């Protein structure tokens, strides 16, 4: 069953690859790469890409989950095949992650792409939604989703997304970060990037920072400063936000825990109701200034809409089998208080569960775990899309197999 | 830390040997258990059970009956020799008695 | 890891209690009408309209030939092959030490209830 | 039943890292009881 | 009784250290080079005989041709020690930083088929080295002649999602400092130069933190220019040489390769680990390979990551000093231990299940 | 707020399970297979008890819990429950 | 001398009461359950390096039944649906193993008109009929109870408003729920009881 073969999670975020069978990624490295227009040259490792550059356009290839770029995508894979797994692609099947509101066009060409650029023997094209649900042991649930650029809630029943049962937000870790930014900004925050520091000392608690600034510098560019800028914000996010454990009260907030923080240049501070304030925007958009309008549905809400437009019949499935992935869910007390909300607003008449995965490579590469198991599988290895499939039938052939 | 084995499967029993070591921890049976007490014991306890569960189901059989009653197990500590001894001053409920009818009081 | 068979102790033949005499006969009879069963590995009418069918006239009960001039041969069971051999506890015979492991482990005592 | 595997394959690999773990720290605490053991046979030498 | 028994092997670009177990430094050892006619000899034999072979590296940043020259390297490996093989052969050998599904299914049929090894067990180098550093976690590094890990494992596992790698310790620091001299006529002009480019390490890589250091001394420089023994008798002086080279394992632009360096590919590291978790990171930081001999380099992984990490969390550097062999030693504890047999690979399992088997 | 009661049963369905794969036994027969067992350990480990206290000891043992054994169960009832667990200590010593 | 050497507690109740040559190898292999004849590769032993793959036996496909033109066209014909309307529904029917939850999801709403489930199932179910009806002699157990639509199409419905009720006839209906043992007691506690009590008060 399981053979030689390489499983790629391409998320908005991050990507991960490694081989069948693994218990995690053989690696995983910022999905926003950095660019130079010199052909273009590219950089991935965080080591090369962290470089304060003579010149930078840090690219992001994918619009909403999906490929845009094929140039910087195929810049991508091939860095990934002779840095990280360094093997022939011509010698391993190839099982990739997409998005499930990915088009067809979309399909065909990442076919045809693989088959003439990497000229692998075999292919598997899957959405994240039932590579999720094969990790987490189950062929129906409601498959939720908060990822960097949105929060989807997908429904997988006997192994087949309902295109009709996806509900999307744009309530995602982007969406964090920019409140993180506004949060910053209104506290005066003298938010500096890791490159920049020389040497700093210790400074007391509000103070501003104490710190040199490095001589070699070049004139980078905005969008890489903006990247470098976004990745302390995420840093931020994982160390010093937390749901409200039910619904965001100012009294209660003000009368929660501080938790101290300090940004790279040295400024420090406790954060106080402020960090319950910026994550309730994602289970409650309305009280979210800037934000303003019903269109918005929150996490918990995007669950219950999602299952509500399928079926009557297989709404208790779902709703027994609530699978939650996303880096986004590792905010603290996040599944609790979905679970609360989830356990007030789904009707009486259906039971609710939450499957309880919690770890980081849970949570986030549910995807890629998916891929690990599904191609580690002897009934699945007549599922593949083979190299004859597409020299017989063409680009269209991931269109008559696998959904 | 490592994968948690038990004491009854390191041994290789059914009983309970942690249930069993510990009706001993605090019963008073002693003042300082060692580490084969419970082991022996609870070997030996299931050891009678199962020798017993094989009389009561044969006799069960010879019944034509596939679930073992209280009668399965009256006729069988009964029936062997050394069962009957160490259960002789046990009564089990709802087992009844053996047809043993004195010879003198048949038909002549 | 563990020899793996300590926890199911299936035999542990400290209290044997050898099965003989008529229960032989019993596995005999047993075989004889597995011998003379059907298709599931009507036989009650039959044994009904047969015992109806019983007098001392020439019928079907009174054309048993009988027991044999030829007195009976010895084979293995196991593999068939002539058996010098006799099972002590049931009786059924064998021709060598593997035969006789064989037999032991699966149908020695075990299929006498 | 794969998903189970893989479950029971990753919880048992973490398990037997951890007791690793423990178990070197244990070996490095005895070859600390190591120089221990020198001093207290020294201890028993002046005894003897 | 197998860790009474037991064979540590790993094949080091720049040397190897192998040899049976149990004791803390490295009973076999050589260049870990293949030579072949231009138009077999592997143990100090290939390094005299490089002007009348052509030698391969075995080694190529992580990966081997595990048929031929892995086979040979092995094979010699038994005459570099006390050809125990055929009385006993527990084994545990050497592994890539990344690369445990495609390696160990051909490595382990290899040594299963071929050496019959009676147990084997198989582990990344940086969680060998941390049995030696004696605690649970830390950024090990990892480094040698042929990469340049921060491997953050924790509670003795190698988290692949945060492990990262870089690409400066050997060869290219090597061929950094030989194109550094030719400019003051040292002469470093070809392999068998190179081959002790790599030893001037052993005396002129600087006693402290040295990137202002560096500047201060070139405006005025005395008596610190060491000399060092050419094979040809002479004792030239080293100048700012004394500094560039080893700069570049925390500047890798100054050797001209486009990263930030080891401070900062350790910190990124444990950037990626886990939030909590990482506070033991910052707690058990720890240095291993040759190219962690340097003095000042220690020093820069203390202040080079403090001026990056937050003020609360400290840098508690815990380098063994003969982190040159830190592996060997760890691996050695692991193989040698009294009650660790329960985790050997053995041949009966390898028979019922394949090289394909958990390892 | 549950009242949870402790008993035999899910090891005397393992022996049993095992010894008869046919055979199942009833509620009420398990009643009597869990008294059995709790009335042996009793006699058992208070046999061991007094024999420790006699010999001027503040624990019980397995060699005490085998003398209670050879005093308690009749002839074979004993070789066979002695011969047992004999053989479980030295296949739990054994590290298997 | 005592003999011991062994385990303390063992010895003490002891005593106390007197080559591999099977490589394994990478190597091809080919699904036979496949027809595209796609070449696989595999961790098998030196000792069975060319026998069939074990998981082509795992392939039992679900049975649908292909109507020919002349067939269709004959019998199938419906008015409300065309050929092009009704091959793509077995197409769907076959590529999802005659599911029909996941089978509606991805009906062609673009060229198609908008269908609910129930007609699909029924739409589907008169066509297998009708194909085994072209058969029929054949012994073809014209006893199929093909999945009725329209009790079917309530039954979804009178679940529906039971599924979204806030409260009341989800938390009101309680009230209504403890009715239906008082609807149930109190009523023949009260006419069945009086008109016991007035005969009792008759002979009384
Ligand atoms: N430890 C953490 N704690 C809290 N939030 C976190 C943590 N790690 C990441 N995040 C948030 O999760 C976002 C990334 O989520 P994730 O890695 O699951 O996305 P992705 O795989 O790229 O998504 P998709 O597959 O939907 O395109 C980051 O932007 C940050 O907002
Ligand atoms: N005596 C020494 N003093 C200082 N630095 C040294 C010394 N010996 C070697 N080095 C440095 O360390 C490198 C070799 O280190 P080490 O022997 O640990 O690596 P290795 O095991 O050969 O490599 P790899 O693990 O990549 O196969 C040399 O290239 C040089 O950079």
């Amino acid at each position: 069953d399981e053979v030689g073969a390489l499983v790629f999670d391409i998320g908005s975020y991050t990507v991960r690859a490694g081989y069948a069978g693994e218990d995690c990624p053989k690696v995983d490295f910022p999905t926003a790469i950095g660019m130079v227009v010199e052909g273009p040259t590219y950089y991935i490792d965080t080591n090369a890409l962290r470089v304060p550059r003579e010149n930078m356009e840090a690219i992001s290839p994918l619009k909403n989950g999906m490929v845009e770029d094929w140039d910087s995508f195929q810049a991508i894979l091939d860095h990934t095949y002779k840095m990280h797994v360094k093997s022939e692609a011509s010698l391993h099947p190839v099982l990739m992650s997409e998005a499930p509101w990915n088009t067809r066009a979309k399909r065909e060409k990442l076919t045809e792409l693989m088959f003439e650029h990497y000229n692998i023997p075999a292919f598997f094209l899957c959405k994240t939604a039932v590579l999720t649900a094969f990790a987490n042991g189950r062929s129906t649930g409601l498959i939720l989703d908060s990822g960097a650029t949105h929060t989807t809630a997908i429904p997988v029943h006997d192994g087949y997304v309902l295109q009709q049962g996806i509900v999307k937000s744009p309530l995602a870790g982007d969406f964090i970060t920019m409140q993180c930014r506004e949060l910053f900004q209104e506290m005066n925050i003298e938010l500096v990037p890791p490159y920049m520091i020389a040497s700093k000392e210790a400074v007391r608690e509000g103070s501003p920072a104490n710190w040199k600034r490095k001589e070699k510098l070049p004139q980078v560019t905005r969008s890489w400063h903006n990247y470098m800028c976004n990745c302390v914000i995420q840093d931020f996010q994982a160390s010093v936000l937390q749901v409200s454990d039910s619904t965001y009260d100012e009294q209660v907030a003000a009368q929660m825990p501080t938790v101290h923080y300090e940004f790279p240049n040295g400024y420090n501070c406790d954060f106080g109701a402020e960090r319950l304030k910026i994550p309730e925007g994602l289970f409650d958009p309305s009280n979210v200034k800037g934000l303003s309008g019903n269109t918005m549905l929150g996490v918990s809400h995007v669950v219950t809409t999602s299952v509500g437009m399928c079926d009557i019949d297989i709404r208790p499935g779902l709703y027994g089998s609530v699978i939650v992935a996303g880096g986004n869910t590792l905010i603290q007390s996040f599944t609790d208080r979905l679970n609360r909300e989830l356990s007030q607003k789904t009707p009486p008449s259906m039971r609710l569960k939450l499957i309880a995965n919690n770890t980081t490579v849970e949570r986030r590469f549910s995807s890629w775990i998916g891929g690990s198991i599904l191609a580690s599988l002897g009934t699945f290895q007549q599922m593949w899309i083979s190299k004859q499939e597409y020299e017989e039938g063409g680009k269209q052939c991931v269109e008559r197999k696998c959904p | 830390r490592a994968k948690a084995k038990s004491r009854s499967s390191r041994a290789g029993l059914q009983f309970p040997v942690g249930r069993v070591h510990r009706l001993l921890r605090k019963g008073n049976y002693a003042e300082r258990v060692g580490a084969g007490a419970p082991v022996y014991l609870a070997a030996v306890l299931e050891y009678l059970t199962a020798e017993i569960l094989e009389l009561a189901g044969n006799a069960a059989r010879d019944n034509k009956k596939t679930r073992i009653i209280p009668r399965h197990l009256q006729l069988a500590i009964r029936n062997d020799e050394e069962l009957n001894k160490l259960l002789g001053r046990v009564t089990i409920a709802q087992g009844g008695v053996l047809p043993n009818i004195q010879a003198v009081l048949l038909p002549k | 890891m563990v020899e793996k068979k300590t926890s199911v102790r299936s035999q542990d033949p400290g209290q044997r209690r050898v099965l003989d005499r008529a229960a032989r006969q019993r596995r005999i009879n047993r075989q004889l009408e597995a011998l003379e069963n059907d298709n599931f590995q009507n036989f009650q009418a039959l044994l009904e309209e047969q015992n109806l069918s019983v007098a001392e006239g020439p019928n079907y009960l009174t054309a048993c030939a009988g027991p044999p001039s030829r007195p009976q041969r010895p084979f293995c069971a196991v593999c068939g092959f002539p058996s010098p051999y006799t099972c002590v506890s049931c009786g059924a015979r064998y021709c060598t030490v593997r035969c006789l492991g064989t037999h032991q482990e699966t149908r020695c005592l075990k299929w006498t209830v | 039943w794969l998903s189970a595997d893989f479950a029971q394959e990753r919880r048992w690999k973490r398990g037997v890292a951890r007791k690793v773990v423990r178990m070197v720290i244990r070996h490095h605490e005895e070859q600390r009881q190591k120089e221990e053991r020198a001093r207290r046979e020294e201890q028993a030498k002046l005894r003897r | 009784d197998d860790d009474i028994a037991a064979l540590v092997v790993d094949n080091g670009s720049g040397m190897c250290k192998a040899g049976f177990a149990g004791d803390d430094a490295p009973r076999a050892v050589f260049p870990s080079i293949v030579g072949r006619p231009r138009h077999s000899y592997v143990g100090d034999e290939a390094q005299s005989k490089r002007g009348i072979l052509t030698l391969k590296y075995p080694i190529e940043h992580g990966i081997v041709t595990n048929w031929d020259d892995m086979e040979k390297i092995w094979h010699h490996t038994f005459y570099n020690e006390l050809r125990v093989a055929p009385e006993e052969h527990p084994v545990l050998l050497t592994e890539a930083p990344l690369n445990p599904k495609a390696n160990r299914e051909k490595m382990t049929q290899i040594m299963f088929e071929t050496f019959n090894t009676p147990a084997m067990y198989v582990a990344i180098q940086a969680v060998l080295s941390l049995y030696a550093s004696g605690r649970t976690t830390g950024i090990v590094m990892d480094s040698g002649d042929g990469v340049t890990h921060t491997v953050p494992i924790y509670e003795g596992y190698a988290l692949p999602h945060a492990i990262l790698r870089l690409d400066l310790a050997g060869r290219d620091l090597t061929d950094y400092l030989m194109k550094i001299l030719t400019e003051r006529g040292y002469s470093f002009t070809t392999t068998a130069e190179r081959e002790i480019v790599r030893d001037i390490k052993e005396k002129l890589c600087y006693v402290a933190l040295d990137f202002e250091q560096e500047m201060a001394t070139a405006a005025s420089s005395s008596s610190l220019e060491k000399s060092y023994e050419l094979p040809d008798g002479q004792v030239i002086t080293i100048g700012n040489e004394r500094f560039r080279c080893p700069e570049a394992l925390f500047q890798p632009s100054f050797l001209g390769m486009e990263s930030c360096g080891i401070h900062e590919t350790t910190f990124n590291s444990i950037m990626k680990c886990d939030v909590d978790i990482r506070k033991d990171l910052y707690a058990n930081t720890v240095l291993s390979g040759g190219t962690t001999m340097y003095p000042g380099i220690a020093d820069r992984m203390q202040k080079e990551i403090t001026a990056l990490a937050p003020s609360t969390m400290k840098i508690k550097i815990i380098a063994p000093p003969e982190r040159k062999y830190s592996v060997w030693i760890g691996g050695s504890i692991l193989a040698s231990l009294s009650t660790f047999q329960q985790m050997w690979i053995s041949k009966q399992e390898y028979d019922e299940s394949g090289p394909s088997i958990v390892h | 707020k549950r009242s949870r009661k402790e008993s035999y049963s899910v090891y005397v369905y393992k022996v049993l399970k095992q010894v008869h794969p046919d055979t199942g036994i009833s509620s009420k027969a398990m009643g009597i297979m869990n008294s059995f067992v709790n009335d042996i350990f009793e006699r058992i480990a208070g046999e061991a008890s007094r024999l420790a206290h006699y010999n001027k000891r503040s624990t019980i043992t397995s060699r005490e819990i085998q003398t209670a054994v050879r005093l308690l169960l009749p002839g074979e009832l004993a070789k066979h429950a002695v011969s047992e667990g004999t053989k479980a200590v030295t296949k739990y010593t054994s590290s298997k | 001398k005592r003999p011991e050497g062994m385990h303390r507690e063992v010895y003490a109740l002891l005593y106390s009461d007197k080559k591999k040559v099977r490589p394994w190898k990478w190597m091809p292999f080919t699904n036979p359950a496949r027809k595209d004849g796609a070449m696989f590769f595999h961790w098998r032993r030196a000792a069975e390096e060319g026998k069939d793959y074990p998981f082509a036996r795992f392939n039992k496909t679900v049975q649908v039944p292909v109507y020919s033109e002349q067939e269709y066209q004959l019998y199938l014909h419906d008015d409300a649906w065309t050929k092009a309307e009704t091959d793509h529904l077995f197409d769907l029917s076959r590529r999802f193993d005659l599911r029909f939850v996941v089978i509606h999801d991805r009906y062609d709403h673009q060229q198609f008109k908008k269908r609910s489930v129930e007609d699909l199932k029924e739409r589907y179910y008169h066509i297998c009929a009708k194909l085994a009806n072209v058969r029929a002699v054949p012994g073809t157990d014209l006893k199929i109870p093909v999945f009725d639509a329209g009790h079917e199409r309530r039954r979804k419905e009178q679940l529906e408003r039971l599924y979204n009720r806030t409260p009341e006839q989800v938390a009101e209906e309680e009230y209504l729920l403890q009715e239906l043992r008082k609807i149930e007691a109190r009523k023949k506690e009260r006419e069945k009881r009086s008109q016991d009590l007035q005969k009792l008060i008759t002979a009384a």
